[PDB]
RNA sequence: ACCAUGGUGACCACGGGUGACGGGGAAUCAGGGUUCGAUUCCGGAGAGGGAGCCUGAGAAACGGCUACCACAUCCAAGGAAG
RNA sequence: GUAAUUGGAAUGAGUCCACUUUAAAUCCUUCCGCGAGGAUCCAUUGGAGGGCAAGUCUGGUGCCAGCAGCCGCGGUAAUUCC
């Protein structure tokens, strides 16, 4: 059992702050390496550059193929796969537009069938991939 | 710096949880039968109604003699019987404890000109505060969430500068009047 | 073949455009309040049907 | 002229400044802001005075209209009107004279000045000429 | 300067890290807590990095000086001012 | 509520003289003048299988294209795509 005994503060206080370190959620808020690790750096967005074109297969129950890109970010420069997440804008995008990759909605994990990807793309050539799929705006001439 | 206020919140809040389909039939009638135009004004009388329920049930557990719920109680009290939410002659800690979300809509002004008889047809009653036509004693007010006091209560009219209590019509008389006048007698 | 990145756009490229027809305009705001409040609750239902909901077809 | 009313309250006297100031209110109900050179001449014929002497500023009509409110006093000499007056309310009227330059206009001519020495033959006439 | 051999530590010294300015406070809310506070209030620190001074009641001052280090200005090439 | 015909001591957004405001101004208030029948003086952002309020309507595509935080939906009649 626990130690109860008024006086023994030092000893609970001592157990909670080492067993703290034992959850995803304190440590990999509160080591470092966690955060130096991730390629937004401690952002919810970048900007990248378009390198590749790419398609992944879906998972076993579906069979489809997943549009997604290699972004390569302006900012501490590294490899990035990121996914186009609508019907036509891979199209849309080309290579070396420069884009805004965000999260893909669950902090670092995928979401859905996407194997392996971690975000998705919004604002390709500074206007917006939902604005270019509804027509409000065009590429830039 | 500045020599500003730096002071504000919020009158509503949202519920706990959205979509549950016996809360938003309940309070969608309270949107339509008091005629309201969305429902965070329905939000922010049940917060005024909740924090009033929360000073008055942390009185009620402390018993009797002290000054701070004398002083706090009894002026909680006098407070929303001169609103008329609440009659002068039964004014306890006890009945405030039931009193309902209705009771704060009629005391607005956008249903006590509707029950005066100075509109019929109580979305009537905001086309004539809003639009200036409804005056509380010496003074007009175009805003329908104005919660009236018992005292003011008796003194709800159409303005002397409206067209209902006064004179010199507005525009579409004065257009209908020279309309027939553009080239004949 | 299984569509591997050529035909991006392959259903809204062949998407038949039915056009897009108009009404009068919807009473918005407090008149929205209004004419919602009228069709659920002052308006009572003759029949049975075990509570039908407001998009049957 | 038909329902225009000057009525006051809050009133005070004080020889300090040589003053009487009091807290004006106006009633009109189907008119629009009163000028202010129709409420000093109305204040004139109140307290058996002339309108040279009698200051008023700050009117802020309530909502709806009708009763406008301001503040307003009366000095006791002209000369008492050009001492203890700050200068921009004895310039509505035309008793004060302020036609300088703009300020961004001040402060280079005194940064020009500030770079000549000694010279009351250099700094009076310090880049005057280019006009 | 001459002496004595001491001070501190598992009740965490010492070293390292901090994405550390401290506090009044801020979001949260059964109680107990958890998180944030660079940011108008108070206190501290520094005016590119270090260092040394003048004057003054009060500065190791930077819209004061002096020197090195870093960057950078005009030039008639001799020098001037950051 | 279809669907109106109208019109009425209805009104603002806008437009624009005059005061007020202010160091001088602009706003807000105050008040002439105009200013509303698809009042075209135009309300949007998201959803509609479950969680979770709302369609087993119609066409199109046929494990493709895509959707889907999660379970999942799509292989020729999809209440889940376009």
């Amino acid at each position: 059992g626990k130690c109860r005994g008024l006086r023994t503060a030092r000893k609970l206080r001592s157990h909670r702050r080492d067993q703290k370190w034992h959850d995803k959620q304190y440590k990999k808020a509160h080591l470092g390496t966690a955060l130096k690790a991730n390629p937004f750096g401690g952002a919810s967005h970048a900007k990248g550059i378009v390198l590749e074109k790419v398609g992944v297969e879906a998972k076993q129950p579906n069979s489809a193929i997943r549009k997604c890109v290699r972004v390569q970010l302006i900012k501490n420069g590294k490899k990035i796969t990121a996914f186009v997440p609508n019907d036509g804008c891979l199209n849309f995008i080309e290579e070396n537009d420069e884009v805004l990759v965000a999260g893909f909605g669950r902090k670092g994990h995928a979401v859905g069938d996407i194997p392996g990807v971690r975000f998705k793309v919004v604002k390709v050539a500074n206007v917006s991939l939902l604005a270019l799929y509804k027509g409000k705006k065009e590429r830039p001439r | 710096p500045v020599a500003r206020s730096w002071v504000c919140r919020k009158t509503y809040v949202t519920p706990r949880r959205p979509f549950e389909k016996s809360r938003l039939d309940q309070e969608l009638k309270l949107i339509g039968e008091y005629g309201l135009r969305n429902k965070r004004e329905v939000w922010r009388v049940k917060f005024t109604l909740a924090k009033i329920r929360k000073a008055a049930r942390e009185l009620l557990t402390l018993d009797e003699k002290d000054p701070r719920r004398l002083f706090e109680g009894n002026a909680l009290l006098r407070r929303l019987v001169r609103i008329g939410v609440l009659d002068e002659g039964k004014m306890k800690l006890d009945y405030i404890l039931g009193l309902k979300i209705e009771d704060f809509l009629e005391r607005r002004l956008q249903t006590q000109v509707f029950k005066l008889g100075l509109a019929k047809s109580i979305h009537h009653a905001r086309v004539l505060i809003r639009q200036r036509h409804i005056r509380v004693r010496k003074q007009v007010v175009n805003i329908p969430s104005f919660i009236v006091r018992l005292d003011s209560q008796k003194h709800i009219d159409f303005s002397l500068r409206s067209p209902y209590g006064g004179g010199r019509p507005g525009r579409v008389k004065r257009k209908n009047a020279k309309k027939g006048q553009g080239g004949a007698g | 073949v299984h569509g591997s990145l050529a035909r991006a756009g392959k259903v809204r490229g062949q998407t038949p455009k039915v056009a897009k027809q108009e009404k009068k305009k919807k009473k918005t705001g407090r008149a929205k309040r209004r004419m919602q409040y009228n069709r659920r609750f002052v308006n009572v239902v003759p029949t049975f049907g075990k509570k039908k909901g407001p998009n049957a077809n | 002229n038909d329902t225009v009313t000057i009525r006051t309250r809050k009133f005070m006297t004080n020889r300090l400044l040589q003053r009487k100031q009091m807290v004006i209110d106006v009633l009109h109900p189907g008119k629009a802001t009163v000028p202010k050179t129709e409420i000093r001449e109305k204040l004139a014929k109140m307290y058996k005075t002339t309108p040279d002497v009698i200051f008023v500023f700050g009117f802020r009509t309530h909502f709806g209209g009708g009763k406008t409110t301001g503040f307003g006093m009366i000095y006791d000499s002209l000369d008492y009107a050009k001492k203890n007056e700050p200068k921009h309310r004895l310039a509505r009227h035309g008793l004060y004279e302020k036609k300088k330059t703009s300020r961004k206009q001040r402060k280079e001519r005194k940064n020009r000045m500030k770079k000549v020495r000694g010279t009351a033959k250099a700094n009076v006439g310090a880049g005057k000429k280019p006009k």
